[PDB]
C-alpha cells in the first residue's frame, strides 16, 4: 500500500511571485510523479509527466524536480491567469494512480 | 486538438443501472488504452477504470470492484461504461481520459481529458 | 429388537457438496438424487455449515421421512444477499435469478467460501443477472443474454442508451468485507408423488 | 509490501512438555496463516490451513491459535518424532506464498 | 496416498537450460493448481510459480520473472517447468506442491508435496 500527501494547502502570492508546492510520497516511487493543473471551471490538463519532463505545448514557466520520496515544484512568475488547484499522482505502486490532496491557489 | 466528450449524466435512483459512453475524434482510437477519471463533489480525483487498446486486459478501482463494466468499440470510435447497483456515494463528476500509451497499468499517466458530466443518485424532481 | 438388512449403496451428498466447481446463480445445476440410503446426519452434525435452515420439516424427522426425488442445486452468491434464498422474499436474486415456491418443502444450505472462490486481482467466473421482462417463476433458469430493453427505442442487438447488458460478474477479493465474500448454496428439495419410494434413511439394527 | 517474521530460531524440550512458537506479520492478514512441518529428510507437510483449523489426518496435539497479526502454533505431548522444521505462510497480501524463516526443534 | 515424482535434475553449466517434470497419480488432475516450491541449500523455502487448473492464470516469483516458464499437461497427468539461462545463485531444491483450491493467487494453501528434485548451477565435472 501507498500514502500521498501534499505538504502545503493554500498559498497567496503576487503577478511576479516565485512560489513552491512540494509533494511526498509514503514509500520510494522512482520519478514516477505527475502533476495536473484543475482549473475551476473546465477540463483538467497535464503539466509534467515524468519526474520534471515537460510536456510539449505548455508554457515554460513551470519546472519540476526530485526523485525518490520527496518532489517539489515550482512557478517562476505566477502570471495572474495562472491561479488553480494542483494533484500529484504515482503511477509505480500496487494502488493504481493515487492522487493528492488538492492545493487551492489564490493571486492577489 | 483531440476531443473527449462524453453523455449520459443525469438523475437516476440507488440500485439502478446507468451507461454512460464517451466520444473521442481527435487522434487515433484504435490503439491507445482509455480510462475513466472520477471527480467527488467536495475531494480530489479519482480513478476509476481502465481498458487496453484492445480488450485483454481490464482493470478497475477497488470501490467499484464488481459493480461496474467498462466496455470499448473501435469500430464507431468510441467507448461505454456501464454502472449497477449504484449507492448514494457516486454523485460525483466523471471525465474520460486517454492514456498516452496501449496497456492499463503503466508508468504513463493520462495526457488528455474531457469536460465532465455530473450525475447524482437520489429519488427527487 | 429389529434386524434390516445391510446399509449398501449411499446416496453422494459427499461429491455434490465437497466439489471444486460451483456454476453462477443464473445458470445453477440441478442433480437429481434417488434410489439410495441418504444419510442426513452426516449433514447436520458437520460444524462447517453456518446457515442450516429447513422449512416444512425438522432436520432430525429426516432420517425417519421416506420421500421418491431429491434435487440439489448449487450456486455462488454474495454474503449479505443469502437471505434472500428462502420462500416469499424479495430481491434481484428472488426475482431474476433463483425463484422458490411460496410452501417450499426442505433445506438450505450455505457456508463461507471465502478460501477458494475469492482471487486477489479478481474472480469474474461468477455472474448474477440484473434484468428481464418479468420476474423468474418458481424453480426455472434463464440462459439467454439479450440486450435488456430499458426503455422504448429498439436495441436491435445493437448496445447504447437504455439498452444494457443483463449480466454483471461479481468482483471477488480476499480484501472484501464479510457481507461481500462468497458464500456457496446448496438447496435440497424433497418431493412426494404416486410413485414407489426409493430414498430413504438408514435404518439401525 | 508484507515482512513475516518468527521470534524463536532453536527450542529445547523433552518428551513431556508443551511448545508455543510464535510468527508476527508486518500487516494485518485476517486470520490467512498456514503451518508447514518440514522433516529434513522427507517432504514437507502442512498442518494447519486458515489461522486455527487443523488439517485431516495429523495428530491432534498440534493446536493452532491468533489472528490479526500475532500469530501462535502449540504443540501438547511433544511425541519423539515431532522433531523438525516449522515455518508459517501468509497467503492474503499482494507479495505471493511469503515464508518465514526456519524455526529449529531439537528435543533434550 | 497422492504421489509426485519429479526428474530433470542434475548439474549444468551457467547459462544454460534444463526442465523438470512432476508426475501425479493418486488424485484427480485435471481440476486443481499446482505449484513449485524452491528450497535454497542452507535457507528457507521460497515460491516460484504457479499455474491454474487449466493454462489460463500464471504467475511468477519476482525474482524469476523473464527466465522461467511453466507449463502443464492435462491429459498425461503432468507438469513441467522449464528453467532458462540460469544464474549461480539457482542451485537450491526444487518441490513439486499441489494447491488446496483451482486458482493461482487464492487464500488456499498447498496441500500434498513431494521430494525435491537437486540441481546445480556451477562449473566442475
Ligand atoms: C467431505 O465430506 C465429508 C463427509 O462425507 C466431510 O466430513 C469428513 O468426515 C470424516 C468421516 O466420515 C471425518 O474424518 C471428518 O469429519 C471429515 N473429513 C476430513 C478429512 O475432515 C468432509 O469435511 C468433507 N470435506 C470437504 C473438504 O468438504
Amino acid at each position: 500500500d501507498i500514502q500521498m500527501t501534499q505538504s502545503p494547502s493554500s498559498l497567496s502570492a503576487s503577478v511576479g511571485d516565485r512560489v513552491t508546492i512540494t509533494c511526498r510520497a509514503s514509500q520510494s516511487i522512482s520519478s514516477y510523479l505527475n502533476w495536473f493543473q484543475h482549473k475551476p471551471g473546465k477540463a483538467p490538463k497535464l503539466l509534467i509527466y515524468g519526474a520534471s519532463s515537460l510536456q510539449s505545448g505548455v508554457p515554460s514557466r513551470f519546472s519540476g524536480s526530485g526523485s525518490g520520496t520527496d518532489f517539489t515544484l515550482t512557478i517562476s512568475s505566477l502570471q495572474p491567469e495562472d491561479f488553480a488547484t494542483y494533484y500529484c499522482q504515482q503511477s509505480y505502486s500496487t494502488p493504481p494512480y493515487t492522487f493528492g490532496q488538492g492545493t487551492k491557489l489564490e493571486i492577489k | 486538438e483531440v476531443q473527449l466528450v462524453e453523455s449520459g449524466g443525469g438523475l437516476v435512483q440507488p440500485g439502478r443501472s446507468l451507461r454512460l459512453s464517451c466520444a473521442a475524434s481527435g487522434f487515433t482510437f484504435d490503439d491507445y488504452a482509455m480510462h475513466w477519471v472520477r471527480q467527488a463533489p467536495g475531494k480530489g480525483l479519482e480513478w476509476v477504470s481502465g481498458i487496453s487498446w484492445n480488450s485483454d486486459s481490464i482493470d478497475y478501482a477497488d470501490s467499484v470492484k464488481g459493480r461496474f463494466t467498462i466496455s470499448r468499440d473501435n469500430a464507431k470510435n468510441s467507448l461505454y461504461l456501464q454502472m449497477n447497483s449504484l449507492r448514494a456515494e457516486d454523485t460525483a463528476l466523471y471525465y474520460c481520459a486517454k492514456d498516452r500509451g496501449y496497456e492499463i497499468l503503466t508508468p504513463a499517466s493520462f495526457d488528455y481529458w474531457g469536460q465532465g458530466t455530473l450525475v447524482t443518485v437520489s429519488s427527487a424532481s | 429388537i429389529v434386524r434390516f438388512p445391510n446399509i449398501t449403496n449411499l446416496c453422494p451428498f459427499g461429491e455434490v457438496f465437497n466439489a471444486t466447481r460451483f456454476a453462477s446463480v443464473y445458470a445453477w445445476n440441478r442433480k437429481r438424487i434417488s434410489n439410495c440410503v441418504a444419510d442426513y446426519s452426516v449433514l447436520y452434525n458437520s460444524a462447517s455449515f453456518s446457515t442450516f435452515k429447513c422449512y416444512g420439516v425438522s432436520p432430525t424427522k429426516l432420517n425417519d421421512l421416506c420421500f421418491t426425488n431429491v434435487y440439489a442445486d448449487s450456486f455462488v452468491i454474495r454474503g449479505d444477499e443469502v437471505r434472500q434464498i428462502a420462500p416469499g422474499q424479495t430481491g434481484k436474486i428472488a426475482d431474476y435469478n433463483y425463484k422458490l415456491p411460496d410452501d417450499f418443502t426442505g433445506c438450505v444450505i450455505a457456508w463461507n467460501s471465502n478460501n477458494l472462490d475469492s482471487k486477489v486481482g479478481g474472480n469474474y467466473n461468477y455472474l448474477y443477472r440484473l434484468f428481464r421482462k418479468s420476474n423468474l417463476k418458481p424453480f426455472e433458469r434463464d440462459i439467454s443474454t439479450e440486450i435488456y430493453q430499458a426503455g422504448s427505442t429498439p436495441c436491435n442487438g445493437v448496445e447504447g442508451f437504455n439498452c444494457y447488458f443483463p449480466l454483471q460478474s461479481y468482483g471477488f477479493q480476499p480484501t472484501n468485507g464479510v457481507g461481500y465474500q462468497p458464500y456457496r448454496v446448496v438447496v435440497l428439495s424433497f418431493e412426494l408423488l404416486h410413485a414407489p419410494a426409493t430414498v430413504c434413511g438408514p435404518k439401525k439394527s
